[PDB]
This record gives C-alpha cells, structure tokens and sequence, in this order.
C-alpha cells in the first residue's frame, strides 16, 4: 500500500500484526489482519480432562475464504517505487497460492479432523506453558505441505 | 447505534439459549457471535454516567472466549459464562441511561452521550448482528429515506382539552346556543345544545359543526362511532368564560338528526360516511370534521310538550351529541399509547436521578405540552430516545 | 399461497439479517434459502393488477446468485443485494393487493388471481420455507 | 438525479477548459471523464417530452472517443468536441425541462419523467462526478437524514395580507381603536390607532400587540427594525369589514412607547429586545410577537393642545407604528428570494407549454397560494423542481 | 482579449496555491503552466499608458523557470516565486487601464491599446488557460453568435424621469386630472388624481392609464407589485409646464380599482395580472403597461361625505397609485445593478487620470444619459470595457 | 490559522469528490493531500472548550490511510471514509466555536484558544492547502502589509441616529427652522424646514446643511439620490429636546432648490455633484457633505397664496428634504452587510452558550454601540473572529 516501513522497538505487547490493524483502512486486509492476532485456543474441560480447542473456522475450511480474498486483494498493489521486475515476480507468486482456494480449504479441513480424533484418547490436562527448549519448524516444509 | 442493539440482542439470547444440558449444536452459531464480541471489546475503556445525581462509572473489559468442544453443555459451562454476562448487562444498562437522558437541539438524531459516540467507530461494526424488532428497523428504514410505520392501540393523538363555545348569549344565562367537548387521550366527546329547541329557527333544524386538526397523519384506523355524549348529558353548573360568573345546564337528549363524519386530507375529503354508527374506517387522513343538527320533533304525547314551550322560561334544554373513539392506527411518527410502556421508561429515568430541565423538552415530559407543539426538532429526540428506551427493555425489564 | 408467505418471510429476514460487518456464519443458512429463491424464480414471468384503477403491470426475474465467501460482509456485499430485494418486494406488494381485491362465491377459499393461481404449481414448491405466523 | 449533475458539471466544464492552444496537462483528467462518459452512454435510447405542448423528441447515442495525443490543442481537436457536446447539451435541456413539469402526489421526491426514472440505474452510475453545488450538497445531505441549510437574501417567508382590526368600533365610525398591517415578502409594517388618544385610558396608555408565525424555522437572522410605519401615515378612506360602507382615517403620528419584539420557538422566548433599534439578530425562531404602546403626553404647547379635545368631535386620529424587514436568513427548506431565478425558470416552463393543472401546485404556481398551504406533500415536489432547475441554470441559461 | 483573461486566471492561482508547506502534487500542473507562460513571454517589450495623466511605462521580461523537484514547497521557493509575480501583476494593471480609458466608433468589440493589440497574435495563444468566469463565457458565446445572459440583482434599467400629465386643467389650477410618475433605477411609481372624485364621469368611474417603454428586452424577472404610491401621498407644490406659476395638490387616497398589468413584446400580450398583488414572474418582455382606475365610493359615513361635495370647492382630492419593483432578472445586453461594481470601477479610472470626453460615452460617464440613448455602437464598446474591469478585479480591488 | 482553513478546505472537497461510481483520476489528488493530513495529525491530542457552557470535550487521532489501488471508487470505498470525515469535521466546528468566543486586548490578531495556538507549530504546517476564499486571501495580504479589499452590499457604515436640531425657537414652537435626519444601516434622509416660508430671508431663499462623518474610508461607491425625504413628509407630534414638552410639525413639500452633494477625503473635494439624481459614484471618500436650499416660489395660484400668509399664523409648514443610499462599495476593514450572514454566526455562539462580557466587545454584540467607537484594537478582534465564522460555514451551515 505504499506505506512506510515500521521500526518495532522490540518491547511491547503489541505484535507487528496487531500494530498493521489499525494502520490500514482496507476491509479485505484487515479482515484478515484481526482473525490472525486473536486466534489462540480455548481453555474448557470435558470429562475431568481440561483441553486446548481452536474457533469454528478453522475446524471447516471457511478462514481460507478470507485469506483468499486478502492475498488476492494485493495482487493488484502496483507496488510504488519497487522494480517491475521483482515486482511481477512477487504478484504471481501469489496467484501460485491464491488460484490453489479448494484444496487449501480441505487441507484444514483434515488438519482440524486428525487434531480431534487424536485428541480423544488424553488423559491428563493439555496444560500450556513455554517449554524451555524447542521442536524446530521450517518454513519449506509448509511450502512443500501447500503446494 | 446500531451496534448498541447488537450487543443487547446477543446478551438476551445468550442467557436463553446457553442452559444446562442443551445440545451444543443448538447454540453453534451463537457461540461464534459471543466470541467475536469479546475480541473486539477488550482493550477498550469506558466512561458513564456524571449528569444530575446519575454516578460516574468506569468501564473495563478484558475477559477470556469461550470454550467450543463439548457435546452436551455441563454446569462449569454454564456458571463460567453467567459471570461474563452480566458484567455486559451491567454495561448495557449505564449506556442507555445515559442516552435516555442527554438531548440536543441542532441534530437530536446524532448520538449524545461520550459511550454512544464511542461505540459508533468502523472498529465497533463487526459486533454487528440481526435487526429484527420494530424501532431499530423502522431506525434504519427512515435512516435511508424509506417509508416507515409503527403500529399503535388507543394512540394519544389528542391533547387534553375541554372547554365550550356559545354562539348566542346574554348576561342572564338563560337562553343560549353552542357546543362542549372533551379531546381526551383518543376520544372526542362532542354535544351540542339549544335552550329554544329551535322554536324561531328557519324549518325548525339548528346546525352544529366541530372541527378537530391532529398533529400527524394517521393511516388505516379504526373508528367507533357511537350516536350520544355520555359526559355532557347531566345538570350541571359551568363558568363563564373570564371566570367572572357561573351558569346552569340542564339537559334532556334527542337524538342526533343528520349526522355527516368527513376524514380530510389537505383539505380534501378523503372519506365520509352519511348516518352510519359502528365501526368505520378512515385510510388516510390529518383532519376530522363532525356535523350533525337538532330538529324539533314535529309530533309530541301530552308529556313531552310541556317541556318545551314558546315563552322564554326554558327549564328543560335540549341536547344532542356523538362520540368518536380510534381503537387503533397506523401512524409515521413515534407517539404514545395504551400497550407499550416507552414513554413510561423515559419520564421514570429522569424523574429518579433529578435530571434539570434541558432545552428541548418540556419540564416533566409533560405529553400535553409535547404533542401540543410537537416540532420536527422534538420528534428526532423523542425518536432517538424511544429507540434506546425499547433496547433497555430487552435486558432490564 | 404457502409459497406467498415463504417469499415475504426470506424477504424480511434478508433487510434484517444481511447488514454491514456482520459475521458470515450469521447468515450462512438464509443465503442458501436465498439463492434458491433465485434459481426457481428465474426466467418466469407475470402480470398483475387489471381492475379497477390498479393498474397492470409485467414482472419478470432474470437475477444473478449471491456470493457465498466472504468472513465479513462489507458494503460491496449489501449493496449489491439490496438493489435485488427491491424488486421482490415490489412484486410482492402488487401480489397481495392483487388478491385482497378479488372475491368468488362458489369457492373462495382457493386463489383468485392470475399470479397467485401460477404460484400453485409444483414448480414453485422448493421455495417454501417456515410457517411460523 | 446525481448523474444528471454529473451530466451537466463536465458538459460545462468541456466548453471552458477545451480551448484552443491550451497544454494539454491542464486538461488532462476533464478528457478522461469525457471519455468515460461516452462509453456509458453509447448504445442507450431515450424518449422525452409528451405532456402539454412540449414535443416529442427521440435521442440516440453513437460517437467515437476523444484524442489524447495532442501537446497543445488545435483547431482540430476543438472544432471535433463541439459537435459533441452540443448534441449532450441539447439532450440535457430536454430532460430537465421534462421533470419540471411533472409532478407526483405520494412521492414527490422520486424521479417522474421516463428519461431520469432510466439513469438511475446501477449502469449509469460510472458518470458520477464532483457534487459541489449547494443544491445538489443539500440534496445529498437531506438523503441520509443529515442537516442541511439553504442561505437567503430576503426570503419571500411572509405570504401577501393586508387587513385591520377593529377593538371597538360604532356604525358612526368616528370613534376607533385598533391595528393596521402589511405583511408582504420579507418585510412586517403594522401601525396601531386610537381616535381618542387616550383621554379616559387608565393611565393614559393604550396597549396594542400584533403576533405574526412563521410556516417555516429560520436560522441566525439579520433584522432592521425602525419605528414609523410609512404606509399607514398618510389620510385614506377604508371600506368596512363586509364591504358595506366605508370610513375615514386622518392620521397623525406619535413616537411608539415601549416596544418589545420577542422571537418564539414552541412558546419559548429565544430573543428579546427592549427599545433597540437598527439592526438586530434572532438566532432561531417561528414566530415574532410585537408589542407596542401609545401614551399621551402630558406636556403639550398650544398648536399641539388644540388637536386633542375631551369631547367627541376628533379630526386628528393618533397613530403609532413600527417596521420590520428581514435582510437575510437561513432556513432548512427550499424558498423563493430576491437573488436567485429558480422560481421564475419553474414557471416560465410551464406557461410557455401549456401545461395542466395537476393534483399539487397551485394554478399558475402562485407563491401566496403555495406558502400558505405549504404541505410536506408540496414541500418534496418544490425541493425536487428547484434543483433541476438549477442544474439546467449551468448549461443554458 | 481572451490571453489577457489566462494571464490574470493563474496569477490568482499562483498566489492562492503556492503557499508554504504544501504538498507538490497539489501545484504540479499549476507550475506547467507557469512555466509556459513565462517562456512565451521572455525576450518580448512592451508599453502602456499615454493618455492623460496615465504615465508612460515600459516593459521588460527576462525571467527564470522555477523548479519542479520538491516534495513540499519551503520558504526559499514560495519567496523566489512572489518576486516574480509581482511583477506580472502589475504588468496586467497597467494593461487594463489601458483599455477601460480608450474607445473607438467604427468597431469598438476590437482591442484599442497598444499592448493588447500586440498580444493578439498567434504568438501567444499558446497562454490561454480556462475560461470559467461569467463575463469570459459570454464572451465567447456571443464572438461565436450563440445565445448569452447576463443575471442582475436589481438591474438599472430605467433611466431617472420624474414628471407629470395633465388631462383637464385651467389657469386656477383647482379642477385637475391626471398622472404623476416617478422613474428611476428598477422601480416604478405610478399615481393618478382626480379632483371631482367622478362625480360627473359616466358611471362615477374614471380610468387611468401609464405605459413603459424599455430599452432591451428582459427575461425571467420577478417582480413585486403592492397597491400605493407613498411618495405622491403627501400634500406638496408643483410648479405648472412651463415653470410660470406653481399649483397646490392635497390627496386623500382610495384603493386602486380593477387593476392590469400587462407584459408587451413587440405588441404582443405575453403575460397579464388582474387584481393581484404581491410577487408575479415575467418570462419576456420589453414594454410594462400599467392599467388601474377610481371609483367613487357608492355609501359613505358621515366624516366621508363631507370631503367630496358636488360644488367647485375641492380641498380633499382623490389619489390612487401603485408600485412596481423589479428583483432580478436576466438580460443580454450589459446592464449596471445593485450588486456588482464593473461601473464604477471604470468610471473612477477615468475620473482619477483626468481623461478628456471622447466620442462615444456621455461626459462624466452619466448612466442616465447613457442608457436614454443606448445604441449598438454604444453596447459594443460598454461590454469591452466591462469585461476589461471585471479581469482586473481578480488580481487588484 | 491558516492550517486551520487547509483542514475545512479538504473536509469540504472530500465530501463533494469523493463519491461512488466516479473515476479514480479525479481524485487522484485530494488522496495524497488526505492521507498526508492523517499523518501529520496522528499521535496528538486536542481540548477544546471550557468557557461559559461549552462543554469540554478531548481529541484523538489514531486513523488509517486510503487506498490508492481502484479504478473506480465502489461503496465499501466510500463507507470506510465517511467515518473518518465525520470525526474530522466535529473536531473543526468545537475549534472554530471556541474561536469566536475569546477574544484579547493586547493584541487580537493572535490565537486566543488552546487548540489554535498548539495548531501555529511548524510541525502543522504541512497540512497547508490553496488559500482561495475572500477572507484567507485578505488574512495574508494584510499580514504582509499589502493593500486590501472587502466587496459588499449594503454596507451598515452608519450607526442608527435619529434627532433633530432647532436654528431659530421659542417657547411656544410655531416659528421654528433646521434640519431633522435619519442615519441608519446604509441610508441617509435628511429633511429641512421653515415655517414662515422664507417671507423675511433675504432674496426669499433659507440655506441648508447637513454633514455625515464616516468611520472607515469606503472606496468605489454606487450611491441613488432622490429629492424628497418620504419619513419627514407626514404630520406628528416630537417631544422637545429636554423631554420637557411637545411640539407639532404639519409639513408641506417644495422641491429641493439648488443641490451640492460633496465627497470629501481629509477636507479635499473628491467628487462634487449639483442637482444631479438618479445613480452617482463616489470613488474615495470618508466624509459627505449634503447641502441645499428652499426658496419661496415667487408666483402662486390663489389655491397656493393661502398657505403662506404674511402674519404670524401658520398652519402648513415648508418642507425640503433628500434621500441617499449606498448601494455597494470596497472597503478595507471589515463591516456588516446585507448579504453575507457573518456577524449572525458569531453572536449566535454567544448567545447560546451564555458567554460573558469580556473587555472588548459590546454586551450583546451590538452593532450600534460597535461601529460608533470602532478603535484599532477592536478592528483586529472583529477581524480574527468574522475569518473563522467563515472557515466554520464552509462545513456546517
Ligand atoms: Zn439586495
């Protein structure tokens, strides 16, 4: 859209996503903009076992409707001051995710199913909390998941 | 506005249909709704209240979703979401207080407390949810120049008054000519008299007529018209017209002879209907125009012709009279009636936390002073104030 | 004439339920009764009014879907519907002053006008919706 | 409507900026709209005129684009526009004339004529321009229920009367008391009299008050005030009140004692002034009560004593006046003025083509006869003719 | 002519746009033509002034370019632009005074200065920008021969005449009957006398008559008409025809009878008004033909009766009057009114330089001799001389 | 201030370009003046009000940019800048109203308010638009010292004046002779009289005069002159100049003889004019010199020589009068008028709010009082308060 690039300070409880919100008047951007923030789990029991659940949305495919439409929107950015030549290869290579809206409604639609089904068979509480190391997530991975 | 109606209708469906052992997928949809409130209310600060003795409260949200992976709703569903609502319903309550309350004379239409001007930011629309009462579609219909229409039983269309008119009279009071009529809620009372019983009148018939103007049109009413004035039929002693003297009144009852009731509309007869009493109808029409006349009874037993004899003592005087009653109507502006209770919740606000008189409203909501000058400057208030009176209603009874 | 009642009623609820910023899962199952109201309706045709001073008039439906993809209804999505509503409505009006106008002896309990008789038909019976009133 | 301004603010501005030998940069977003004009209206049809004596004239609509190559414009490129856009000015003529003389009774505000019923589609919505007027600002504003004003210099508010009133009166006509006034455009000139000059008065002083309302709210007036009423000064012989006979008025003038002009708004005294006058304000009114008051004075020379007697022969009658004029105001529904011809082009359409009286304007469009009775039915008519005549006002004057 | 108006235009722009802190985009195609005006003009020398105390002056232009490379216009370039305009707006005085002081007999619509004959080469059309005033549209509407119109607020037509006219009279000047006039601006003062009061007319009725030649033809005017002439009202002396004697005139003053207004182009009736006062519109016409007349009254009260004996002593004479005032309306021709100063901004050059009287225009710049004899060798140079006075308004007062 | 007036403009051209269906190039303009307003006014906040009964109220500004990516602007375009506007333009109508309501006497032309004195910053100043209304040219031109100049019509330059003055008088008021005026908005009628009708002046004429004082020197006047004063020309009674006792005055009316109206500007003769009516201009003055003359007419019809006896009785006293009126001039300070609505708005404000008198201005803002002693210091108030009633109507009428 043309803006200026923001500095974050790196200190406040404002996510970069959550300062984009109010900064941008277009619907279907910030439609998207305010799901992606809010969007955590649901801390509710059944049975005696406390667990961690997500919205509707995501359980149908119905939230990739939206990212469709705000991935789409900026296809047609025209992009000011950027170089037509990396220009053009920034808005196709969205058109490689954005025309792919039937079977990325699905694919959420599985991720969703297999998360409940398995979720059946806990027996302790889905207790949240930082752990102190980390299991290591690569982005070609969800890349190569996408297409 | 808008979004002040959608956070009171997704707060009474919430604790109707959020109960103990309901199927989830019966409340599916309104889960959604009720989480989707809460993120775009959190974060958020307020501010009520501070005119005449009504508090001054602070207001703060931050509260957690919704869980939405049971089966069958338990009892920790149920009390971890009574603890949210009505901290809402408390809000909801404050805001429409403080709305009922504030008016303005340039644009009554706009909102005037600082709660209501807040919730009107496109941060607060997508709170927004379905609009089916009367008020708030007939908010939105008139908002874009459509026509709108609320529906009354027994409309307070007439102001109070009861007075007379003589069109014959003489310091002594005893033979006299007019009419006497009571405008009353939603019924006219008219009667007409003659001391002479029309002795010297060309043909014996003397003629009356009574014209009432209303304040807005009405459309599609139903009218009873019954052939008697039951409160203008027993002796009595009236004043004069400065107060200065008294007079006597005593009354027997003919009936009335050539009754003609005309509906108009800018001065053009709309409907009229010729000796016809019952129920009527009038489609459309701002003016009522009643005429009917007395004739002497040209055959009379040896009783009756006593009563009325040539000379001027006159002790039994003749009355003839109609009554007219509207059950219900179809009008465009907001008015007052005997069903809802709109009116009932506005004057009892400002009755309780000592409210001074404002600009625009007559003290006490007098509604004889209201419907009396009933200015286009006081119908966007009494609008915008009726609309958040039905809103509290949902929530607070 | 209980496919009367079910166009009046998915015409009030779509000015009431269809606004601005509302979420999609509000109104996910009156856009399918909707829609199917168009599809039915579409390529028919009518005609209306004949006596006394009302006047005739000529109704015909050539209309397209509504889009069923968005998360939150923006001001693109209501006013493209409400110039849709408008016609219906209109129609409607002229239906039922139609039939509120006629009258026979012999049975009146069956439809009198030519629009409400064409509505009659097996055709149009997938538009009915709940009968509430 | 809002693409028949639309219309009309790029045919105005094609014959002023489409000169010859202007750069082309500076009128390099006017072609843009022309061009997209021409698409839009390519391929249509259009039939106007029908009703009286206004003809029948079919239009169709096929041109090509303009050129946009040029560096400074030549003969060429403007000789090639003009017969272009005297085909749209003259199409332009012919529907504006066509929704002046229509008018509806139920909803005046909507389009009447066949050709604007057909521009109001979605499809024609792509030639929508600036709307900068003042009409068409107030036409957009008054759509969504938002506060407008229109500013007058001298409004014709006041219907033409000019009448008396006698507080006591005799057959003789020699001894009299009572007002004088005409009220006529924008201009109030009352003057009171009493043939006794006040000689068995209490006090000496005779009250006199004279209340004129308005049928419309102004706003934020300026107001002359002077004390003589110039008209009512002069020897005159007056008919009487049923034309029977006639009576004689030798006048002459005192100064006025004690004058209060008040401004009401729903009964409530918004201004008053006590003996000031010049120019005054009145923020926001509907009606003006003056109030003004003869005394004899007490002191008087010997060519002034010999024109009051105490007995009853009075050939020098008292007189006391004021004058009133309203210089410019702002009031919210649409009026006639001193300035602007918006009235005189709605009539002289009509008479030129003979045109019927129809169910809503007065025969001959008589401003006394339409202010009178100025209906909200009227109202809606008046404010939809007066706004396309100011859109035919900018192309053809 | 049409150059002089495209210099003035965006050297108003110049100092209204280019302020300070302002945004680029806002004056990126102001600057285009900045610059291309100053390209055409460099290298060029001119001279103005000469007649009457008009000093000689002479003119120069080498100036710069300005740049066209910020974002937001500082201090350094709104000062380096204001010593640049200064000197083009006075240039452009010197050149428009020029022109309002010179004028010719054979085609006066041509340029008469030395610098505007200079600049209406082909050399310097390329300076020509929009044509948006009301003066320079009719300018090029009328060099074309196509319609214009000028709109005025109440618009000088009537030439200054105050006189008389006597239908009956004799040496004593006690028996008269007639008219008197007055004439002046766009009001009309009409009143008729009778000193018999009919009592020897045929049917006691005596008819009176004034008619109005104009000068050009109006369109569009509305016009207020109320029933007395307060200026022939009073008792006053008259001097006789000649001006040996003088004559006494006493009114007493009736209402006017069966009045007529009629509205004549080239005698033809186009509008007619028949006892109705108050505002009535005229859509064309060029002759006013008042028509009203007395009647003595039928009944009369004692204190009437004895003003109007049957014998010679008249000491009370009859007087019926009218007025009529023209508001606005719309003309061809150039006119001077109450709004606009274009004559007196050409008659205070004049008048300041001392300028000698030339062929065409009356001594002193007098209205009333000018528009008494208004040839079209008088229009012509009058419309090139207003147009002149209305571009130097844009840049000076 | 002038960022003040750069806010109104592009909240006014928003409104009126920004509209559904139009073409993106036409606004492609006002979106970078829009957004580049957004961005400098983010981050701060404003408090406005706190005199009187304004109310206090805070501001904020957190808002995002527009797009700048359609070709043709669509409703979802529109709708999410109409809730932007509305918040803009309520922020300029509480800074404009708490403007004209304050008011300094040390130096008036500065910013009195908190929020126009936090908007002088140079951080602000990139909100600057064009400056091209009347008012924001004159605020710049005069702040440079350059010449300026306000048009108006009807300009109220005389303060309301109404008395008389006695050259020759006795207790007993049957021989008297001076002049009587009236001075009020923009007209002067003066009338002067004697009774004995110049019988014992030497060669039968009596000399008048009458001189009128301006405030401001006015420039380039359109001035009507007319011989007779229509107010002095009517029998009445006047009190005498102590309220003691009373007088009467029964006039009758000559012609003006011999008439000199003078133009003077430092005791210098501008402009002279004898016997000359009808329109006259004046092209620089501040003071006007009215003077003229009765002279016995020296031959009499017997109707006339009864009038005007040799003895002491008289019983029709000579009258010589003459009327003028400004109908439009150039001044340089600021004034009323009867066009523009300017000095209603700003004692509306007042009023409303129950403002205080402060040191500089009259109680009530009267103008009579305001323009008999209008000192420096109250020139520079008057003029910093009618330049933000003018920024203030271009938003909200
Ligand atoms: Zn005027």
């Amino acid at each position: 859209f043309g803006m200026q690039r923001m500095h974050y300070r790196n200190g406040d409880p404002q996510t970069p996503f959550q300062i984009a919100e109010q900064q941008i008047q277009n619907f279907q951007v910030a439609n998207w903009l305010h799901f992606v923030n809010y969007n955590q789990f649901r801390q509710v029991v059944i049975d005696g076992v406390l667990n961690q659940v997500l919205n509707d949305n995501i359980r149908n495919g119905h939230v990739v409707n939206q990212l469709m439409e705000a991935l789409m929107q900026l296809s047609r950015q025209q992009f000011p001051t950027m170089p037509v030549d990396y220009k053009r290869s920034i808005q196709r290579g969205i058109l490689l995710l954005s025309n792919r809206l039937g079977q990325l409604v699905d694919l959420t639609r599985l991720l969703s199913y297999n998360y409940e089904t398995l979720m059946a068979c806990i027996t302790m509480n889905m207790q949240h909390v930082q752990t102190l190391t980390t299991e290591k997530l690569q982005l070609t991975s969800v890349t190569s998941l996408c297409m | 506005m808008d979004v002040l109606y959608s956070l009171s209708k997704t707060l009474k469906d919430a604790r109707d249909k959020i109960v103990e052992g309901t199927l989830y997928s019966n409340v599916s949809d309104l889960i959604q709704q009720f989480n989707q409130m809460i993120i775009t209310m959190n974060g958020n600060e307020f501010q009520t209240g501070g005119i005449g003795n009504l508090p001054i409260r602070n207001w703060n949200f931050n509260f957690g979703l919704l869980g939405t992976t049971l089966l069958n709703l338990d009892a920790n569903y149920v009390e971890t979401a009574r603890n949210t609502i009505d901290y809402f319903v408390d809000f909801v309550d404050n805001v429409c207080m403080d709305e009922m309350v504030r008016e303005s004379q340039r644009n009554g239409i706009a909102p005037q407390s600082d709660s209501l001007r807040k919730l009107s930011a496109i941060k607060f629309k997508r709170i927004n949810f379905d609009n089916s009462s009367e008020y708030i579609e007939n908010w939105n219909l008139q908002n874009r120049r459509q026509r709108t229409g609320f529906t009354f039983h027994k409309p307070n269309i007439f102001p109070y008054s009861a007075s007379f008119t003589l069109n014959r009279s003489q310091p002594a009071h005893d033979n006299l000519m007019g009419t006497m009529w009571l405008n009353a809620g939603s019924e006219i009372q008219v009667a007409g008299f003659d001391y002479s019983c029309a002795i010297n009148a060309p043909a014996n018939i003397q003629q009356f007529e009574h014209i009432v103007p209303l304040r807005r049109v009405l459309t599609t009413a139903t009218i009873t018209l019954l052939p008697d004035a039951e409160r203008f039929s027993f002796p009595r002693v009236i004043n004069s017209a400065d107060g200065a003297t008294t007079w006597f009144f005593n009354p027997v009852i003919l009936r009335p002879n050539n009754v003609e009731v005309e509906f108009l509309l800018n001065g053009q007869i709309i409907n009229t209907y010729q000796a016809r009493f019952g129920t009527i109808v009038a489609r459309n029409f701002d003016t009522i125009r009643l005429s009917f006349q007395l004739m002497r009874p040209p055959n009379m037993t040896p009783a009756v012709a006593v009563l009325f004899p040539n000379a001027q003592p006159f002790e039994h005087h003749a009355t003839v009279g109609l009554t007219l009653r509207i059950e219900s109507a179809v009008c465009e502006s907001v008015l007052a009636d005997a069903s809802e209770t709109l009116l009932a919740n506005v004057t009892s606000v400002r009755q309780e936390y000592a409210i001074p008189v404002g600009p625009v409203f007559p003290p006490g909501m007098n509604w004889t002073d209201l419907i009396t000058n009933y200015s286009p400057s006081r119908e966007d208030n009494l609008q915008r104030v009726f609309t958040v009176a039905s809103i509290r209603s949902m929530l607070i009874k």
